[PDB]
């Protein structure tokens, strides 16, 4: 249930001996977990949103200049004065005019003006910034079950960095109750939001401390004293005829060419809403149970509504009428390589499939993976029952395979703090998690101050290097890293 | 647009009743976006379709969907009379925008 | 003005899609190519120069790799 | 010759033709038809689902920046004052006379 | 956008002042600069890079010049 054919989607091997898991959610796909017939559920992370905050600098990215003047003193009375330099919005660079007699004067040379132009400004950019309080989540619940549109299956979670667990309780069976981390989320206290005009989206501080236009500090009371002004206002003069004082227009297509790296967000009444965070909320269960379990096996017929599906991620859907029998049943269904039916292959990615209640048709949606070949679906009527023949694609390694480039990305973008998934490694994992957790310092130094292109030539000059070199301690290095950043680039997005 | 839909129809009691709406490729036949809107003429429109198939809950499990190329066709047995409700057959189309069917005056004879 | 920060020497990674990643790429290469078809002249340049050091064949194919990609974009 | 709100440049054709901004033909208006527009806005799909249309908006600044080391012009109706530029001539002295000599 | 062309690459040259000539030349090196003070790293890995390309010494420095104006600007 809206986990199915989001993609973008792991599928969790199960609960093992702890009645807990760590599972890593993001923007998009889900991840469906199924352990020992507790229900299947799956959790996106939605929306999560930051409130409350705070304006850390901003910078004017238009310039309005006025009011020129000029100095003209001639060479040798010393300089020239013009009073704005002492009031403070006001640019001045004093440059020297050599001077002839058309001016007047009587040495020649050069002659110190400087025209001071009134700087002002229009449509600043606002870089707010933010602090892992006033943060949240609101993730959401899946729980299979049998539906298809539409408590009982879908229970939403707040979740804070102030309160990281989740009590969320659903009709019909225990609570979920899951135990987030929001506190170590994508590396905050880094983002701080930055707002052009009606639109919104997270810059680190060091593109944002690193930007040469006005400073203005924190807030905009009648007009602000703006910092800097040389990178706007650029004046110079040639022949020695007074000076040019030059707007040099705005500059949003600059900063919106200079950010390629920035989420974006949107953002309504502060509330500043984002997209695309990472957290570790990890599921704890025992409190999850099978509805229903008994409920017989109920009998009747069965008539396909839709003709089912196959998703992208190894997976086929039925809805089923039930053709009007009796209240909240149960009804099986199989994998049968052999016969209309019989032995029973494959999995079932949800787990008690269960008619819901009453008159005529309940439709059961069932996630079922097929086995590798192509089987029968089967309903479960012993004897009157409709079918179908599903072909499932590949040669074993051969999606298990694509499975290893999945878990390349899957730690690729996420990086080794996507070891989790995989639950309770323990003495094992410590050695997944300890071996990038001492790299993931110098890969994320090394080349941290690489981006796209950037990699793809280093990724190619050191692999270069670890083909011709000597023995020994280089014979293995490109691969050990020139190959990791040509993967890195391929990776992400792809 | 304006889904076609048959201006009116009836028949006894408990028979079988099928309004079959006819859209194209780009709203009915390429989506399994249906409705079916029962209107009582001079109250509110109410639902009597979802998702093809389906029904809401309140439904009169009397009501039968079904969907072939581009049709739309509701199918009613077992009838309990005062089941005249202008049928009106709408959906959504692939440009973003719902267009409701001509509608089909129920004829309860 | 001369903006100098550009936001991909940090960017960030996430499941969604950056900023102008796709236009970015692209436009990284374009940029060198309709410089480098302005000036073929600076080809030759490059080329002497750069088989002119290091005397061990492909570094010097380093060297043109090192030249012409830092003649357009910074300079 | 190079125009922007009101102050002027002069910029190389090799420099001219390769702004990446969506060209117009400056044949004529009525319906000015834009070729390219692809440079400009940028087409942002969100991973989830669905695609949104963004604005590069104003380029103004960033192409100033691009003109560093035009030359500064200055124009009017007919003709655009050009400062700069140098000139090269064969000066003939051979009538003259040093006046009340 | 990221309009590509950079005037300088041709310029003009007369005695009247260029458009932005002084910000311009340096800015270029300031961008340079900061873009090095972010990453201290890539100079740690450009420079045991180069160093292991051309074992002539001063083809070496050769090196990290090249690649340390590579890196902000080219990408």
């Amino acid at each position: 249930i809206r986990c199915i054919g989001v993609s973008n989607r792991d599928f969790v091997e199960g609960m093992s001996g702890g009645t807990w898991v760590d599972v890593v959610l993001e923007h998009g796909g889900c991840v469906t977990v199924m352990a020992q017939d507790k229900p299947t559920v799956d959790i996106e992370l939605v929306t999560t949103t930051v409130s409350n905050m705070a304006e850390v600098r901003s910078y004017c990215y238009e310039a309005s200049i006025s009011d020129m003047a000029s100095d003209s003193r001639c060479p040798t009375q010393g300089e020239a004065y013009l009073d704005k330099q002492s009031d403070t919005q006001y640019v001045c660079k004093r440059t020297l005019v050599d001077r002839g007699w058309g001016n007047g004067c009587g040495l020649f040379g050069k002659g110190s003006l400087v025209t001071c132009a009134k700087f002002a400004c229009s449509k600043k950019m606002t870089g707010k910034s933010i602090q892992p309080e006033n943060l949240e989540y609101r993730i959401m619940l899946s729980v299979h079950g049998s539906q298809h549109s539409g408590d009982e299956n879908r229970a939403k979670v707040e979740i804070t960095p102030n309160s990281p667990r989740a009590e969320a309780t659903l009709g019909g069976f225990g609570s979920l109750g899951l135990d987030c981390e929001p506190r170590t989320g994508l590396d905050f206290s880094d983002l701080y939001y930055l707002t052009m005009n009606n639109k919104h989206w997270l810059v680190h501080k060091e593109w944002f401390h690193d930007i040469p236009l006005p400073w203005h500090a924190g807030a905009d009371t009648g007009t602000p004293h703006w910092n800097n002004k040389e990178a706007l206002v650029e004046f110079k003069d040639a022949h020695a005829k007074r000076q040019t004082v030059v707007v040099l227009g705005s500059q949003e297509g600059a900063v919106h060419t200079a950010l390629a790296g920035a989420l974006e967000a949107e953002m309504d009444g502060a509330k500043g809403r984002l997209s695309s965070g990472h957290l570790k909320c990890r599921l704890k269960m025992d409190k999850l149970r099978l509805k229903g379990v008994s409920y017989s096996l109920c009998t009747a017929a069965f008539t396909f509504t839709k003709i089912p599906a196959e998703t992208l991620h190894g997976t086929v859907t039925v809805e089923v009428q039930y053709a009007g029998t009796d209240g909240p049943c149960k009804v099986p269904a199989q994998m049968a390589v052999d016969m209309q039916t019989l032995t029973p292959v494959g999995r079932l990615i949800t787990a008690n499939p269960v008619i819901t209640e009453s008159t005529e048709n309940s439709k059961m949606m069932l996630e079922l993976d097929p086995p590798f070949g192509d089987s029968y679906i089967v309903i479960g009527v012993g004897e009157k029952k409709i079918t179908h023949h599903w072909h499932r694609s590949g040669s074993t390694i051969g999606k298990a395979f694509e499975a290893t480039v999945r878990g390349a990305k899957r730690m690729a973008v996420l990086g080794d703090t996507a070891w989790d998934f995989g639950s309770v490694g323990g003495a094992l994992n410590s050695l997944g998690k300890g071996i990038h957790q001492i790299f993931g310092a110098a890969f994320k130094s090394l080349f941290g101050g690489m981006s796209w292109f950037s990699q793809i030539l280093i990724g190619t000059l050191l692999m270069w290097l670890g083909l011709n070199t000597k023995n020994g301690s280089i014979s293995l290095m490109c691969l050990a890293l020139g190959g990791v950043l040509i993967f890195l680039s391929t990776a992400v997005s792809a | 647009s304006a889904l076609t839909q048959p201006a009116s129809v009836s028949g006894s009691p408990g028979q079988s009743i099928t309004i079959s709406c006819t859209g194209t490729s780009s709203d009915v036949g390429g989506f399994n976006y249906v409705s079916w809107f029962q209107q009582h003429p001079g109250k509110a429109p109410k639902l009597m379709l979802y998702d093809v198939t389906s029904r809401p809950s309140g439904v009169s499990s009397r009501f039968s969907g079904s969907k072939s190329g581009n049709t739309a066709s509701l199918t009613i047995s077992g009838l309990q009379a005062e089941d005249e409700a202008d049928y009106y057959c709408s959906s959504h189309t692939s440009r973003g925008t719902w267009v409701f069917g001509g509608g089909t005056k129920l004829t309860v004879l | 003005a001369v903006t100098l920060p550009s936001h991909s020497t940090r960017k960030l990674q996430t499941r969604s899609q950056t900023w102008l990643e796709s236009r970015e790429y692209t436009k990284h290469l374009i940029r060198v190519e309709n410089w480098i078809f302005r000036n073929p002249g600076f080809a030759l340049a490059a080329a002497a120069i750069a088989w002119l050091l290091g005397s061990s064949t492909s570094q010097k194919v380093i060297y043109l790799v090192m030249i012409l990609l830092i003649a357009p974009a910074y300079s």
